[PDB]
């Protein structure tokens, strides 16, 4: 596949970076997760509450 | 001495009556300690929602 339709991988892979590319989609959702006040910070919060 | 016999026994039975009353308190504080920690989850979702 690399050797022939190079481009066409790069296209599915990767797009324009943007909006469109597995890793652009997945760079953004883990970014979403990992942001301050995010799912796992709610969640780290809530124990430290309740060991309070 | 009739009286005070008489006020020592009124008095030990309201150690024991006290007593019951620690007792329903603790129970109702740990009653409320459940619905204080569903009460935080409870938050948890809001802060998702």
């Amino acid at each position: 596949v690399l050797k022939d339709n190079t481009a066409a991988a790069r296209e599915l892979l990767v797009g324009d970076g943007k909006e469109t590319g597995i890793t652009t989609k997945i760079a953004t959702e883990v970014k979403s997760y990992l942001a301050d006040d995010g799912i796992i910070d709610n969640a780290q919060d809530n124990v430290n509450a309740t060991l309070k | 001495a009739n009286r005070f016999t008489a006020n020592i026994k009124g008095l030990t039975q309201a150690s024991r009556n006290a007593n019951d009353g620690i007792s329903i308190a603790q129970t109702t504080e740990g009653a409320l300690n459940e619905i204080n920690n569903n009460l935080q989850r409870v938050r948890e979702l809001a802060v998702q929602s």
